[PDB]
């Protein structure tokens, strides 16, 4: 729930900043909207798709690090570790 | 596309349905991917046998869990 609260809202605040440099950007807006233009399931993948280094991922570090708390958590809940 | 132009992203989207879909990415990109190495630790235990003084008969040679 929160979560994803978080990843929309600051999906709303990149796309809001990007609009405003797109003036700058002239052509250039084109690969960074592409996360923006998207399926949602291919959008979820690559805002998720930071799990081992890989920074191509727009999600910030203090956004990731819930993520990675909770799925520490989930692993010891689990019985991994 | 027109439909692209159209279509808008999750903060558009609704909480529940985007709930769903982090959910199953979630589950594909991290669950999935996973890994935690137990088969010979679990191969082990099954092939020892145990009980043997608490056995304290051995009438005949138990067959193991594994067996």
């Amino acid at each position: 729930d929160d979560f994803v609260a978080k990843l929309q809202d600051n999906q709303r605040f990149r796309y809001n900043e990007v609009m405003q440099a797109l003036n700058m950007s002239a052509a250039l807006t084109a690969r960074k909207t592409k996360e923006f233009r998207s399926p949602p399931q291919e959008q979820i993948n690559m805002l998720l798709n930071f799990k081992d280094d890989k920074s191509e991922c727009p999600c910030p570090e203090e956004i990731r690090d819930q993520l990675l708390d909770f799925h520490e958590d989930l692993m010891t809940h689990c019985g991994i570790e | 596309v027109v439909a692209c132009f159209r279509m808008a992203p999750l903060y558009n989207l609704p909480r529940h349905r985007a709930v769903n879909l982090f959910l199953q990415g979630y589950e594909k990109s991290w669950i999935e991917t996973e890994e935690h190495y137990f088969e010979d630790k679990l191969i082990e235990d099954l092939a020892k046998p145990g009980a043997e003084p608490p056995e304290e008969d051995e009438g005949t040679k138990r067959v193991d869990p594994l067996h």
